[PDB]
């Protein structure tokens, strides 16, 4: 399977550069006589080809490296651990809100399961 | 157990020689093995046919599945829901996908087999991810039309 | 058997407006003030108060806490599907419940 990631990490690098949304380095490789299986959202990797393509598209900020230099995440233990920190409180807020809908839809589901479903009224 | 394919699904007009008469023309099978029950004395539907190769094996199980055998689904193979009276030619992950339409799927799925053969035991135990799924598996999925075979899907535990 | 007890019917007049599609019924229900969607589930007429001859049909009929069921006859055997979490809505800052 190296081949095929090899192939999808190359189309992620040639479509990344492209400026327009239809006129890419890609769209016209496939009238060019060249099999790629993989441009069409049908299959399951066109889901793993736009993260690749994302990921080359946000290597491309002027933050990530290309005119600036990185000074907080490099140079800064405490902001990264206030990141982390940050992002732990984030994934404890998600599980809140993931809990609060389990209890929702308990909830839901008890009351769903103690209505009176003989009143019928066909109006 | 690697040349030796067990079949399941077999009804009361199939016997011990009418199976490797029929699985003959697939490979040699050397020898037809059928359980008895203790209660009534007869075959549980599952069934065993020793071949002399795996390839032949292989052949069978790539040939008689889920085969409509004595009006029975026969197929062969290499040897809180309760769903019950279920074909034998599903597979996990068959189960998981005909399941997926329903609702989303917890885990993968397991299916109960025999201590004996370990093919089929004929019930099985798959869990949803919330009572939504449930109840439309219990609506829908509790006597949906399945490879000739009617299930029937119902509650494992419920508290009155 | 504590939700079904303390759950008041005082049984009002619902407004069911259907339409048919093509690729849906809404149902306007006052504000009930309280996060309990209204749930839609399809049944059998082989169950009645009075139980009527000639009853062979199914009914969807959606319910709530504060208001009274209101239930639609399906002739057809399966042109859509009666799934909460599949096709229905229940939009609480205007109070519209949407099914199709």
């Amino acid at each position: 399977s190296a081949f095929d990631l090899d192939v999808v990490k190359l189309t992620a690098q040639f479509v990344a550069r492209n400026g327009r949304q239809f006129l890419t380095q890609l769209m016209q490789k496939e009238q060019r006589n060249y099999q790629f299986d993989f441009l069409r959202p049908q299959h399951s990797l066109f889901n793993y080809f736009t993260k690749l393509v994302e990921q080359y598209t946000k290597i491309l900020i002027p933050p990530k490296g290309l005119f600036s230099k990185l000074k907080k995440e490099a140079e800064n233990p405490r902001e990264v651990l206030d990141q982390v920190c940050y992002r732990v409180e984030w994934a404890k807020f998600q599980e809140r809100e993931r809990k609060k809908e389990e209890e929702e839809k308990e909830k839901e589901r008890v009351a769903y399961a103690q209505i009176d479903w003989h009143d019928f009224v066909v109006v | 157990q690697d040349a030796t394919v067990y079949v399941g699904g077999l009804d009361e007009k199939v016997s011990e020689p009418l199976l490797w008469e029929l699985f003959l023309q697939a490979g040699p099978v050397v020898n037809t093995h059928m359980p008895k029950d203790r209660v009534t004395g007869q075959h549980q539907g599952y069934g065993f046919v020793e071949f002399l190769s795996e390839e032949d094996a292989d052949y069978a199980i790539k040939i008689m599945n889920m085969i409509k055998l004595y009006g029975k689904p026969i197929r062969v193979n290499k040897a809180n829901i309760f769903i019950g009276n279920l074909d034998p030619e599903i597979d996990e992950k068959l189960l998981y996908d005909t399941f997926s339409a329903f609702g989303v799927i917890l885990q993968t799925p397991k299916i109960m087999r025999d201590p004996d053969t370990g093919n089929s035991k004929g019930y099985a135990f798959i869990n949803f991810a919330s009572f939504d799924a449930s109840d439309a598996a219990i609506e829908a999925m509790n006597g949906q039309y399945l490879c000739n075979r009617p299930i029937t899907v119902s509650y494992a535990f419920k508290k009155d | 058997v504590e939700v079904k007890k303390f759950v008041k019917i005082g049984r009002p007049g619902y407004k069911v407006t259907k339409q048919r599609d093509s690729e849906l019924f809404q149902i306007d229900y006052p504000e009930i003030a309280e996060g309990i969607m209204p749930r839609h589930r399809f049944m059998s007429a082989y169950e009645q108060r009075i139980e009527p001859p000639d009853r062979r049909w199914q009914y969807l009929l959606m319910a709530a806490e504060p208001y009274e069921t209101i239930a639609f006859k399906v002739p057809s055997r399966e042109i859509d599907k009666a799934e909460g979490k599949f096709w229905t809505h229940w939009n609480r800052e205007t109070k519209q419940f949407f099914l199709q």
